[PDB]
RNA sequence: UGCGAAAGCAGUUGAAGACAAGUGCUUGUCGUUCGUUAUAAAUGGCCU
């Protein structure tokens, strides 16, 4: 897992997290968590099985 | 059913295209290495472009079209060009040739040769008995 | 006259009326009248008498590729 | 009078044997009625058949040249 | 310009290609700035078996163009698409849909396309490799398709529901562009 | 069952309700009889067809 | 290894995204999801095939409207198992409607074929007979059904 | 039947109103009407001739007792029913129209016939028992 | 297309203009008009 800040927009914060598991999942920054899953790699699905490193 | 373009001073692959469904058998380019052709057992012949003045900055080829012209596998691939020919002839387990133009192949008429043209005859007959 | 898709026959004491896919031959090579493509493909035609012509013709499973029907 | 648009008469002469009943019906004619019923009912079988049907190389061949 | 058949406008709103029938030409300009000019008759980006072929073979129902005006995207009722090189006139065809194309976005980058017709299903190319991926079973058939973010975030659709034949019957979809989940209907 | 009907008609005639303890009955026999035009119609085609290469 | 016996008991925040795991779909679904009409139809009629099972997939493709989009690609080898099996649906009364408007279309697409091939032809003469038979069934159930009507 | 056939050719070819009465011949049997559509008829005029004239006599009386014209009409139409189509004619179609109406009716009337045979063969089945 | 029940009962599917192809003539077309109630077919099938 790792934090991130995009570059140019400093008021963007966001949480990576992976696993060996075929999704990712983003966590933009407290009633709730606003959590997305990356799971759709466009065709290239072969070459990625996990998405742990 | 791949095809791959590697750099050859780093042995490096630059781009992968999942273009037939089965085996590709044979390829061919064109004389300024403008256009890739390849066939196999799919009966398809797909052209990969890089005439574009961008992609041949960038070096990156296209998967511009597909023509399917065969009724069977296509084993044997060749081109050839001139001042006043271009050809793209094709052949394989239909025993026929296919002939296209490699410059306008996307829209260019094509011509399937006979099976047998008997230029040699195997038959005769005898007009007595 | 025939070949691998037609057949001619030509009449040599009467006299006609008057009226892309291979080499362009700017270079050189070196250095009374029936048509029928009816029959075909031939692999060879000849007369067997005077009324009577004899017609030859020729009479694998490949990767499917399906056509859309509605 | 049957024996001697046919639905709706028909179909009041099944309400007539129905209110007849069975006790009151009389065998004789029962025999006339049951003939003529049967040739309906073939007549009925047959006009249908009839409206379902309203709603549906060689190795050596010899032949002379045109010329 | 006169008898405009068909118009699109860059995402940026600052291209706009257009056809007329002065059959018919393409032609493509900058609005704020003198930068692009082109124009060319349709016929010579149709082929030679769609001239054998019906109407619906040469007949376009969308069309898009690029931010940078170096490609341009046009669909036919038969279903196929069309990217036009602009620098060369060079066609690229791209053969999905069965039916009718009726919405067509190029992405901000340009390196992929949104496409949708009566399939119900959202096509997105990726022209690098050829390859698409699909957003099937929506709740109509995408009348229009664009991507909306600085960064392509989300994609605005709107949907027809070609049922009814008595109203058309419109849906704005907001979708979130990282797992395609609708934000917005 | 037509011996059933037949011989206790008279009892069946005088009882206070039929449908609801001969509904197996009339369910089952008013599907079968539902079937009877489609019947008809596939047996018209199949005597076209069969009537149609025995002569031939 | 020791952390997957760990629930979220303590935690501030428990998120759950897993979509719960649907039942594997038989060959027949399969096809049909990816427009295989052709091979649906042949998964239909294969032997220990459940016979309720076996009218879904011919209900499917007519409601698709793909009955003669099935059925083009076939020749008297490949026609038989459809014919075998509504030599034996056409008894009972549920699969009836369906066989007739299947055996409908066969007659109406492969009448050419019927006529150079003996073994269909004898499908068609049992065929016939057994039909035949239903209309016995149908009429008797009439009869039955109008003394019925007698009695009330 | 010879002499049926050929009077029958001849008034095909000769439009008379008697074909009507030619084809209500008794000598006419089953494999008889088969040799003479099959053999006979290779006019599409004297197809269409005889289609109008059966169609307008089982039309005015679907009834009748007489089954010989529908056995006309059903081989007629089996064996034929390719070159019958190919006839356009206005007329061809509206007495189709005419005679499907008058048959149409006929396969509306059969449940209630079967539903009347049914109570028939009771109450003869009851008399006999009261016979017995 | 009108009415009606779902079955069906009546009634329609015309003219002009332009374009393309073939040879002034023929056919086919219409992001052209007026009037009347009035086959298809670019190898092209649905994610994780």
């Amino acid at each position: 897992c790792t934090f991130y800040t995009s570059l140019s927009n400093q008021n963007q914060q966001n949480i990576f997290t992976a696993g060996r598991r075929r999704y990712m999942h983003s966590w933009d920054l407290s009633q709730t968590a606003k959590i997305e899953k990356f799971s759709r790699l466009y065709g290239h699905e072969s070459t990625q099985r996990s998405f742990e490193n | 059913g791949s095809i791959k373009f590697w750099d050859f001073q780093f042995a490096t692959l630059n781009q992968s295209f999942k273009a037939h469904d089965a085996d590709v058998l044979c390829l061919t380019t064109d004389t300024d290495n403008n256009y890739v052709f390849s066939a196999g057992v799919d009966r398809k012949i797909f052209q990969f472009s890089q005439n574009t003045n961008k992609s041949q900055k960038n070096n990156r080829w296209v998967n511009s079209s597909n023509r399917l012209l065969h009724g069977n596998d296509i084993r044997a691939i060749c081109a050839y060009q001139s001042k006043g020919a271009d050809f793209l002839v094709s052949g394989g387990v239909e025993k026929t040739l296919v002939i296209n133009s490699l410059t306008s192949f996307s829209n260019g008429n094509y011509r399937k040769m006979p099976t047998v043209e008997p230029y040699s005859k195997n038959v005769l007959v005898n007009k007595e008995q | 006259f025939w070949g691998a898709t037609w057949i001619s026959r030509i009449d040599f004491d009467v006299d006609f009326p008057i009226n892309g896919l291979t080499i362009t031959d700017e270079s050189n090579f070196m250095n009374h009248f029936f048509f029928t493509d009816k029959y075909k493909p031939l692999l060879f035609v000849d007369l067997i008498s005077s009324n009577e012509l004899a017609i030859i013709e020729r009479n694998q499973k490949a990767f499917i590729q399906p056509k859309l029907v509605f | 009078f049957i024996t001697s648009q046919s639905t709706q008469l028909f179909q009041l002469l099944s309400l007539v044997l129905d209110s007849i009943g069975l006790f009151s019906l009389e065998g004789a004619l029962l025999e006339n009625l049951t003939l003529y019923i049967d040739k309906q009912v073939e007549i009925a079988e047959r006009n249908t058949e009839l409206w379902n049907l309203i709603d549906t190389l060689p190795t050596y061949t010899m032949e002379y040249l045109d010329i | 310009w006169h008898n405009v058949i068909l118009s699109n406008i860059s995402s940026n709103g600052k291209l706009l290609a257009h056809m007329c029938k002065d059959h018919k030409s393409i032609s493509v300009v900058s609005l704020f700035d003198d930068s692009v000019n082109l124009s060319f008759p349709l016929g010579s980006i149709l082929s030679s078996q769609t001239q054998s072929l019906s109407y619906n073979t040469r007949y376009v129902s969308s069309m898009a163009i690029d931010n940078m005006g170096q490609q341009l995207a046009v669909g036919f009722a038969s279903g196929v698409i069309s990217i036009v090189s602009l620098a060369d006139l060079q066609i690229r065809l791209l053969k999905w849909h069965i039916d009718s194309v009726l919405s067509l976005s190029f992405s901000h980058d340009g390196s992929y396309l949104l496409s949708g017709g009566w399939e119900k299903v959202m096509s997105l190319w990726q022209l690098e490799t050829n390859s698409q991926q699909f957003l099937p079973r929506l709740n109509g058939i995408i009348i229009d398709c664009q991507v909306l973010g600085p960064q392509g975030n989300y994609y605005s659709l709107i949907l027809q529901m070609t049922e009814n034949n008595s109203n058309s019957d419109y849906q704005f979809l907001l979708l979130n562009a990282s797992d395609l989940t609708s934000k917005l209907s | 069952v037509k011996w059933c009907l037949i011989i206790h008609g008279g009892y069946l005639v005088s009882i206070p309700n039929l449908m609801s303890t001969l509904s197996s009955l009339h369910s089952t026999l008013k599907r079968r009889s539902d079937l009877l035009p489609r019947l008809l119609a596939l047996d018209a085609r199949l005597d076209c067809t069969i009537n149609k290469f025995k002569t031939l | 290894m020791r952390g997957s016996e760990y629930q979220g008991d303590q935690e501030h925040i428990i998120h759950n995204d897993k979509v719960r795991s649907q039942r594997r779909m038989r060959a027949f679904e399969r096809n049909i999801n990816q427009f295989k009409w052709s091979e649906a139809l042949d998964n239909a009629f294969v032997p220990g095939m459940a016979k309720e099972l076996t009218l879904t997939v011919l209900q499917e493709l007519r409601k698709r409207g793909k009955v003669r989009v099935a059925l083009y690609g076939r020749d008297e080898s490949t026609l038989e198992p459809l014919l075998n099996w509504c030599l034996k649906g056409i008894e009972d009364v549920r699969s009836a409607s369906i066989v007739a408007d299947w055996v409908a279309v066969v007659l109406e697409l492969y009448g050419n074929t019927l006529e150079s091939s003996p073994v269909l032809q004898e499908l068609m003469i049992d065929l016939k007979t057994k039909v035949r038979h239903e209309i016995h069934k149908s009429k008797e159930a009439q009869r039955i059904e109008g003394m019925l009507q007698l009695l009330t | 039947q010879v002499e049926i056939a050929n009077i029958l050719s001849s008034h095909l070819e000769a439009n008379s109103t008697e074909i009507l009465d030619d084809l209500m011949s008794g000598s006419w049997t089953e494999p008889e009407i088969k040799k003479f559509i099959l053999t006979k008829i290779n006019t599409v005029d004297h197809l269409s001739k005889i289609f109008l004239t059966i169609s307008k006599s089982i039309t005015q009386n679907p009834w009748n007792e007489e089954n010989l014209l529908p056995l006309w009409l059903k081989w007629l139409l089996t064996l034929k029913s390719g070159e019958l189509n190919s006839i356009k004619d206005k007329h061809t179609k509206k007495n189709c129209k005419h005679l499907k109406s008058a048959l149409r009716s006929s396969e509306e009337i059969l449940p209630v016939l079967l539903g009347i045979q049914g109570r028939l063969e009771m109450l003869r089945r009851q008399a006999k028992l009261r016979e017995d």
